[PDB]
């Protein structure tokens, strides 16, 4: 109950933490935390705003030690991908991880799929799927005034 | 003279003893249940964090539960009325009050204070001779191994 | 241990007989055959007969053959 | 790298796997449970319910019912009131 | 191969029963005679209570009664089923197919229901 | 008082028949025969566990299955026992498993 | 204190022995201390300047990490040794202008750019934005 | 609307009115399995209805997997007849359909974000836990799993009328969030 309440408090304060992030600090499993979260929402008769990719960008990029420009590029890429509906049904965390990978590979500070998955709580395979979904339109997703250390055409294909 | 280092070392030793105590308790519960334990979950960071912060903030030097026997006045708000006041506060010394002080009065300018403690600087009132200031070139040994 | 749970099993068998309803008393050797007590030593059986069967209040002795007392329990 | 997000803790999944593989203790027949109880009493005169449950490998409620049928709880001045496997 | 394994099993069995033959006080010639004979032998229904409204809703039960067909006896480590198929991690065991015997350590099986 | 799996096979049947012959001849007591069967079960279990180091595969269809007291009683049809060295075809098979 | 005493205290702390059968041994090996850092509500770490701490009523503290080796003896004749690198155990308030403060080795121009008086001697702690000095 | 949900699974409970021996049923039945360590009931399967039934020692049985109400009732009767053929006095008492599951497709992608924003009182969308949005209809007590692909799964219905009514209610709402 306490872990689910902590997750709900983060969501309500507007700095949501992933269920995996909460589980990492709580002895309770992610499944139990989610079940208690649903029950708490029903009991309180309240609601929490849907999470967006931009919610986790600051924390993920800071933990990856990426530049502010790379963080902005990743946030823009994720938001534009959601707007264009290139990742339907995909989890916001997965979309954010894929966008961060794209930005990191396009910038000097390059981070591996394993690294991004470790910080974001998302499997490298899921990151691969989301990145493959957003890769075809990478030039469209990237911000206009972005300094590509690696040209968008030569971004990793996978 | 117990400077910031040794005092913080005493506090940190106490808090680390505590930290290992809760680590033992948490791990023991899981071991008794037969399931392995997560080391990261076993650690309470607030022990060290809040202990150091509370000691330095309140000035009661010791565990917040043992404030009765915890030394007081060790930590004070830096005096910023003047630069000279700030320097004096940073070079201040505090004499003890207890059996030693009762048996021998430290409210006096002992000959040994030459070159070590300022002979003129001392508060007026109940603190005369108990609060002292280092001489300009006085240095306090930081300690090293005798090996 | 040895030679205690077997006695407990015999006494439980007597309760099972009484849930059956066979008022007629039965021979101890036949009870042993039914309960697979042949393996047990004979001397323990003799000690049971001499001491424990009489001590047990539920058990009764009629015409040299041991069985519960139909008078003790309410009918 | 500390507190990296994780769906479930390794110790928790290992313990859950052990529990699932072991499975809940089954309610065996009264005759077999009684025989096992009588065998245990032969080894030891006095048994605590917690260890007797481990020996019998039966549900606590079912074992308590069968043990209430025959054995009796004796209050002790040394440790605590415990079961007595002797029917009398 | 299988006969050689059988001979090794014979050796193990006789060695394992020697101690019992000493415990029971029986003479050792019994084991020799046993081995000799063993080798020789080897080589709108509103009122729904009545269920009779349906008939022939079963199959022939004589297969298990017969058991004459080929039979496999082994131990199972894992057996999983997903809505159509049965999967088999059967470990070391024995098989009796067409009289001839087969020996195995790991057996993997997939079947449909 | 053991696993008692291989008794209903060719080997166990031959052993049981031999014990029956000796019992008819009064050479061995039935308790001795039962002890021999128990020792045979132990030895055969150990022998199959240790001296067998070959893997087998098989496929087919299942017609019936049963489970009780940790005893599976599968009944398959048109089974193909495939091995790297040889392949065997069988119209029907009954797989009895225990653990 | 920071360089010698913390590490020596951790080393001198007896290894944790647990058993209740498998037995676990926990040993604390090495101390790591990062620069004073502040975490925003979103969870993004960022270096905490002393002026920022003073203005925002923060505590000028540095994260503290220990290397912890856990060895489990299962009684099965194999022992599993796993090392957790830089496990966070708390934060230590940092004396300003010390070797572990952000204003260490900075030129007067850098201090001015950071809005810190070059004449400020440091030697104190910022706890909840209050400059605390430890009296000898 | 032109679309009708099709049932994927029906759960029905029926009391046989007599105590049973699970071990005997496991030993004598054809497709039955009994693992008291795992579960306290006996799980049996019949292919021709293509359904699975759990039988308890209390005499109550649960039948699942039936795609139709008639199939569920017939399968329950068949299981009861099998138990009866095993010699028990099994009967068919208080047969009831406890829950029905239906599935369908709206044939267009859906914006679950807009749907949850509009119907937060009934909607629950947590991609972390489950990609499908859970909608709790009140007038029918039906839970709908709506997916971005357009697939909709309704559950909690006691009768097919509830499934159809719930889909009729939800379809106009979904049409307003067509992607």
């Amino acid at each position: 109950i306490a872990s689910a309440c902590l997750y709900i408090a983060c969501r309500q304060e507007g700095v949501p933490r992933t269920f995996k992030e909460i589980c990492a600090v709580s002895r309770i499993s992610k499944k139990e935390i989610g079940r208690c979260f649903k029950l708490i929402l029903k009991a309180l008769e309240t609601s929490v705003d849907l999470i967006t990719t931009g919610d986790f960008m600051s924390r993920f990029c800071s933990n990856l030690c990426l530049p502010k420009q790379v963080q902005m590029a990743a946030t823009h890429i994720a938001r534009k991908a959601v707007e264009l509906d290139l990742v339907p049904g995909r989890s916001p965390i997965s979309v954010a991880a894929a966008a961060i990978y794209m930005a990191s590979q396009a910038s000097a500070e390059k981070r591996t799929q394993k690294e991004i998955g470790d910080i974001a709580g998302v499997a490298d395979v899921t990151i691969r799927q989301s990145y493959r979904l957003i890769y075809p339109r990478a030039p469209d997703l990237f911000p206009t005034d972005f300094k590509f250390d690696t040209p968008v055409d030569k971004l990793p294909q996978l | 003279l117990d400077l910031a280092g040794p005092l913080l070392a005493f506090l940190f030793r106490g808090m680390f003893k505590n930290l290992l105590k809760e680590v033992r308790i948490y791990a023991q519960k899981f071991i008794d249940r037969g399931k392995d334990f997560n080391l990261e979950l076993a650690i309470k960071t607030r022990i060290i964090s809040d202990g150091l912060k509370y000691s330095l903030a309140t000035g009661n030097w010791g565990d917040q539960k043992k404030a009765h026997q915890a030394r007081a006045g060790v930590s004070q708000v830096l005096n910023r009325l003047t630069f000279a006041s700030t320097l004096s506060h940073l070079r201040r010394l505090n004499s003890p009050i207890g059996r030693d002080g009762k048996l021998a009065k430290p409210r006096q300018l002992h000959n040994t204070l030459w070159g070590m403690v300022c002979p003129a600087e001392t508060p007026e009132g109940h603190a005369v001779g108990l609060v002292k200031n280092l001489a300009l070139m006085a240095y306090i040994s930081v300690g090293s191994q005798p090996s | 241990g040895y030679k205690f749970g077997v006695l407990a099993k015999i006494v439980n068998y007597m309760k099972t007989r009484h849930q059956r309803g066979d008022t007629h008393p039965l021979t101890l050797d036949e009870i042993l055959d039914e309960t697979q007590h042949l393996d047990i030593g004979l001397k323990q059986k003799q000690w049971l007969m001499t001491e424990a069967l009489v001590n047990n209040p539920k058990i009764e002795v009629i015409d040299g053959k041991y069985a519960f007392k139909p008078k003790y329990n309410v009918r | 790298t500390n507190y990296k997000p994780v769906a479930n803790h390794q110790y928790n999944i290992e313990y859950e796997r052990k529990k699932k593989e072991d499975g809940k203790r089954a309610r065996a027949d009264k005759q077999h449970v009684l025989d096992m109880l009588f065998s245990a009493f032969e080894k030891h005169q006095y048994y605590n319910l917690k260890d007797l449950v481990d020996i019998t490998k039966q549900p606590v409620v079912y074992l308590k019912e069968i043990l209430k049928e025959i054995g009796v709880q004796n209050v002790k001045g040394i440790h605590k009131n415990t079961w007595e496997l002797k029917p009398e | 191969t299988v006969p050689k394994l059988y001979r090794s099993v014979i050796e193990d069995v006789i060695n394992d029963v020697r101690d019992i033959f000493l415990d029971d006080g029986v003479d050792e010639q019994v084991l020799m005679e046993l081995k000799t004979l063993w080798e020789n032998k080897l080589m709108g229904q509103v009122e729904e209570e009545p269920l009779n409204s349906e008939d022939d809703v079963s199959d022939e039960e004589g297969q298990e009664l017969f058991d004459t067909e080929n039979v496999v006896v082994c131990q199972y480590d894992k057996i999983h089923r997903s809505k159509n198929k049965w999967k088999f991690h059967l470990k070391d065991g024995i098989m009796n197919l067409n009289g001839r015997d087969y020996i195995f350590s790991k057996a993997i099986g997939d079947a449909e229901w | 008082m053991a696993y008692q799996l291989y008794r209903n096979t060719t080997l166990g049947n031959s052993l049981q028949e031999s014990l029956d012959e000796l019992i008819q001849s009064q050479q061995i007591t039935p308790q001795l025969a039962l002890q021999v069967l128990l020792q045979f079960d132990k030895a055969i279990n150990a022998a199959l566990a240790q001296r067998v180091r070959n893997r087998v595969n098989f496929r087919g269809s299942l017609n019936t299955y049963r489970f009780c007291d940790n005893v599976w009683t599968f009944v398959l049809n048109d089974v193909e026992f495939r091995e790297v060295t040889e392949l065997i075809k069988v119209d029907k098979v009954k797989i009895v498993a225990c653990d | 204190f920071i360089q010698m005493s913390v590490q020596r205290i951790v080393e001198d702390a007896p290894p944790i022995d647990l058993q209740a059968p498998p037995r676990y041994l926990l040993k604390f090996e090495q101390i790591y201390l990062s620069k004073p850092t502040h975490w925003e509500r979103d969870g993004a770490p960022s270096p905490m300047m002393p002026n920022e701490a003073r203005l925002r009523n923060l505590t000028y503290s540095a994260p503290l990490y220990v290397d912890i080796t856990k060895t489990v003896i299962k009684e099965g004749e194999e022992q599993l040794q796993t090392q957790h690198q830089k496990t966070f155990i708390g934060k230590i308030p940092i004396m300003l202008r010390s070797t572990y403060c952000l204003l260490n080795g900075l030129t007067d121009r850098d201090l001015c750019e950071l809005n810190e008086c070059p004449l400020d001697p440091g030697g104190y702690f910022i706890i909840n934005g209050s400059e605390k000095v430890l009296i000898a | 609307s032109g679309i009708v949900p099709q049932l994927q699974n029906i759960v029905s409970t029926v009391n046989l009115g007599c105590k049973l021996d699970l071990k005997t049923i496991a030993l004598r039945a054809r497709n039955a399995e009994y693992n008291p360590k795992r579960f306290a009931a006996v799980i049996m399967r019949i292919r021709e209805p293509r359904t699975t039934a759990l039988i308890f020692s209390s005499g109550k049985m649960v039948c699942t997997g039936a795609k139709s109400e008639e199939q569920s009732r017939l399968a329950a009767r068949k299981y009861a007849r099998v138990v009866q053929k095993l010699g028990f006095p099994a009967k068919f008492l208080d047969f009831k359909i406890q829950n029905m599951v239906g599935s369908c497709d709206v044939k267009f992608p859906i914006r679950l974000e807009g749907l949850v924003l509009t119907h937060q009182q009934f909607s629950s969308y947590e991609p972390e836990l489950f990609p499908g949005l859970i909608y709790r209809m009140i007038k029918p007590r039906i839970v709908l799993l709506i997916f971005v692909s357009g697939k909709v799964v309704l559950t909690g219905a006691k009768v097919r009328a509830e499934i159809y009514e719930a889909f009729e209610n939800i379809y106009p709402i979904l049409k307003g969030f067509r992607k």
